[PDB]
């Protein structure tokens, strides 16, 4: 899954 | 100066690594709140032995999105390099793959782009 | 599932160890295989993948310099792994090279590859 | 022989292409059924005097996944090239942008690959 | 649809183009000088009816490197998104692939980045 | 979106 | 190729 | 640098 957490370790 | 130290991407998410002699990286990726839940293992390899002509250091490493908290069934790549200097820096392009069945690998893996200095935002 | 000797349609070829813990360890080499041809490989992998048909998650990179050469560059693979009787990696992957920032805009290459454990 | 032509991936979806004489790309994609619904504007670009030394022609091509029965918010590019022979290929990969919040926008792009040729999957062998 | 119009990157980079009623995208790309030698046909699409939700307008386009005064054997293609606003902006990924021989074909696409405004630097 | 039914022309 | 002219058309 | 003895490691 791509889970809304993930976002600011890729920039986002 | 070199990979040896923490890096910050602009929303503050931080790994710390060391850079070891033969071409090692270890360390660890974490949120900029920094709460155990939030840090990862990070791994991968640089060129130990860069050239002498102003190129940047080529490098890459992996985080796989589980830790003893959660799971996200996913894992990124970062490819870039390491450029040296008064503020040194990481170029990087990302993959993010997700755990997928067959019939939705098409739609597995995303791509991006961040770049990290040593300065905290 | 993980573990252990796999091969591209080329016949390149890596070892890999899925650890306990979720990393993955092991040597890329050439077709050839010798010496000269054997890189260090290290990367991550999901070791509580879901268990609904889905793929394991997981990514690896490989500098290629070792003690007898060195390209200035590095590659990582992105991608799962599918188990069953014809087990495969399947992967995206990004190469790149150690430029002046001058070039940067073109260090970075894409492709993809798949690895089975059947030599070709 | 050349770009001109119908082309097929392996699950039998279908592009018509025609490469104009001075660079332009224009066509359909759609299904392996093919209906009305399936259908989708093709337009890009390729290199209209590639070099004469063994080399593929660089190419490219967008669809946005909108037409007159629905729309999927999204857009794709092909980046890739033609390579004539025996059986001649397209070989590509793709990125696959959705419309997105700027909130999620670090997970709009997909990538991928894909190869198409002449030969429909009914008939391949 | 906010598309149509004269855009520019960091560097001076400009395409000028219109977005079609029927989903097209038609215009040239030129260089920050913008002489006769630097300018490029673009071609491409967008959602001419996107979400109303706050999502951006996904679009893609394709240059290929050749006009009649050069050809550098290779085209680029940008897969983004168009994003409204008090400035508004086109944020891409792009790959840009060479022709070249079956044994270099490994070897001939190139990833990256790039974002646009109608400001020129 | 990445409807399902835009798989098949993506190669998946 | 990918001369330096094209370069700046890519951000670079 | 990309060179050719890497293809292979690169699935071509």
């Amino acid at each position: 899954a791509f889970p809304d957490y993930l976002a600011e370790y890729h920039g986002g | 100066a070199g990979i040896t130290g923490t890096w910050y991407n602009q929303l503050g998410s931080t790994f710390i690594v060391t850079a070891g002699a033969d071409g090692a990286l270890t360390g660890t990726y974490e949120s900029a709140v920094g709460n155990a839940e939030s840090r990862y293992v990070l791994t991968g390899r640089y060129d130990s032995a860069p050239a002498t002509d102003g190129s940047g250091t080529a490098l890459g490493w992996t985080v796989a999105w589980k830790n003893n908290y959660r799971n996200a069934h996913s894992a990124t790549t970062w490819s870039g390099q390491y450029v040296g200097g008064a503020e040194a820096r990481i170029n990087t392009q990302w993959l993010l793959t997700s755990g997928t069945t067959e019939a939705n690998a098409w739609k597995s893996t995303l791509v991006g782009h961040d770049t990290f200095t040593k300065v905290k935002p």
